């Protein structure tokens, strides 16, 4: 390979690790280094804004465990009115909603926590300290966590303008997991506009955005007028 | 009488050397926070009793930790300066202590008062030597000028150490300690 | 306000006792068909039906 692909490889596995869904040694992790941000920039919005931010990941963690634990108990329950293929499939539904509810409850927990962690970040209004990489650097963490709390439960619609944010920020915009999960979110709304009727305007609009995105997240994994961009160049025609 | 006033000043020696032997373990930081609770990796700079952080937090080659402590304003600042280089091996798990070369520690709010004057900032240049290392230790006085603790009377050097150092190098044990074992 | 706290009493029992209707009920229906679960000829198959129930 190139000196460039060879490079390219190493940060496609580093980006594809920095949107890896949490567990415990990436927790410990990124705060290590959010705490990094904090020790340079000395300043207590920025302190109140990663102790909301981490507040809102501790309660992600924290339904994960809840998750494990729940599954387990339900289990271990001897179920001896489960002689039918549906009493199964009905403990299965059982199991599923009240999972998915709770994990709901615990996104709606974790994203106030990410918008009190987003309106501390407001209150540093000199320009001199919003440029600095420490600013920055937290704000893409707390959009990240805030993205990947709706993609988990299928809230694509709801990542766009979160997505959009987060790739205006520090070169972001050359991470390809974020054009990947912008252009599934833009073709979710392309399918709504098809499978709802909608108007035309907005199929289009959604359509592009899939594709240019799409485009995008190509060229930064694989490198312009290779043989995967070229292919993703004669579709979108 | 004098007696007990030799056995408190024995016991505060020990107590410091105790600590200080837990302090010269955060080495393990180096290839690594509480609330209000901010640690920087850095090296010994200036002149020799001041700490500069990296730029480069997790460098190998960062032989100073300095911890800030904030409340309801920054209240305290600790300096630990370490004799030795880190272990070549990435993982802080397995890393060993330095004896320190100095601990540099500064008060700025929750201020104690000795004879009524604040020792806002304290230096010791021999922390894991003998325990009786008080002439290693210079005060800086503020109502800063430079007092050396074994030529304080002595209740005046037993109160030092209870109530400003040995106490400073508690809280701060326990803060490195803290930041280790969340991130470890 | 002793007369209140007795008839407030009365509800509690009776909002118990109601479920207790239910619970009963129950059982008399699982006895109809544990009589017939009873049966020797009535094959295990069968069983797995009524013992859903």
């Amino acid at each position: 390979l190139t000196e460039d692909q060879k490079k390219k490889k190493k940060e496609i596995m580093e980006q594809e690790s920095l949107w890896k869904n949490p567990d415990f040694k990436g927790y410990n992790k990124t705060f290590q280094e959010l705490h990094q941000l904090s020790k340079t920039f000395a300043n207590n919005q920025f302190r109140l804004a990663l102790s909301n931010y981490q507040s809102g990941v501790n309660t992600i963690m924290k339904n994960r465990d809840w998750v494990e634990q729940y599954r387990k108990e339900e289990a271990e329950k001897k179920r001896l009115d489960e002689k039918w293929y549906w009493q199964k499939v009905d403990r299965k539904a059982r199991e599923e909603r009240v999972v998915y509810r709770e994990k709901m409850k615990a996104k709606q927990d974790a994203l106030n926590y990410f918008s009190k962690a987003i309106n501390h970040l407001d209150e540093i209004k000199n320009p001199d300290l919003r440029e600095r990489p420490e600013f920055k650097r937290l704000l893409s963490d707390v959009y990240r966590s805030w993205i990947m709390a709706e993609y988990d439960l299928q809230n694509l619609p709801q990542t766009i303008p979160i997505l959009e944010l987060y790739i205006e920020i520090d070169d972001n915009e050359k991470e390809y997991p974020a054009h990947k999960y912008l252009a599934s979110a833009y073709s979710f709304e392309e399918n709504m506009i098809k499978k709802t009727k909608g108007p035309d305007d907005m199929l289009f609009k959604y359509r592009y955005k899939k594709n240019v995105h799409l485009l995008r997240a190509t060229e930064l994994k694989y490198g312009k007028d290779s043989p995967e961009y070229k292919h993703i160049v004669n579709v979108i025609n | 009488s004098g007696k007990s006033m030799a056995d408190t000043e024995k016991e505060l020696d020990d107590n410091i050397s105790e600590v200080n032997k837990r302090l010269r373990l955060h080495t393990v930081l180096f290839k690594m926070l509480p609330h209000k609770t901010v640690l920087y990796k850095g090296k010994p700079s200036a002149d020799g009793e001041r700490c500069e952080a990296a730029d480069k937090q997790e460098a190998q080659d960062n032989t100073c930790l300095h911890l800030e402590v904030f409340d309801f304003a920054k209240f305290k600042k600790m300096e630990l300066f370490f004799e030795g280089s880190n272990n070549a091996d990435p993982d802080p798990r397995k890393e060993q202590p330095r004896n320190l070369t100095k601990i540099r520690t500064y008060i700025y709010q929750n201020n104690f008062l000795l004879e009524d004057k604040v020792i806002s900032v304290i230096a010791d240049v021999a922390p894991n030597g003998e325990p009786a290392h008080n002439d290693k230790i210079e005060l800086f006085y503020q109502h800063v000028g430079k007092y050396i603790l074994s030529n304080v009377e002595n209740p005046i050097r037993n109160n030092f150490k209870k109530q400003f150092y040995f106490k400073n190098l508690d809280y701060f044990d326990k803060l490195f300690t803290k930041i280790f074992d969340y991130n470890d | 306000q002793a007369e209140r706290n007795t008839e407030d009493g009365m509800s509690l029992i009776q909002t118990t006792e109601g479920f207790l209707q239910e619970s009963n009920d129950i059982i008399q229906r699982i006895r109809t068909l544990a009589i017939q679960s009873s049966n020797g000829i009535y094959t295990e198959e069968d069983r797995q039906m009524i013992q859903v129930e």
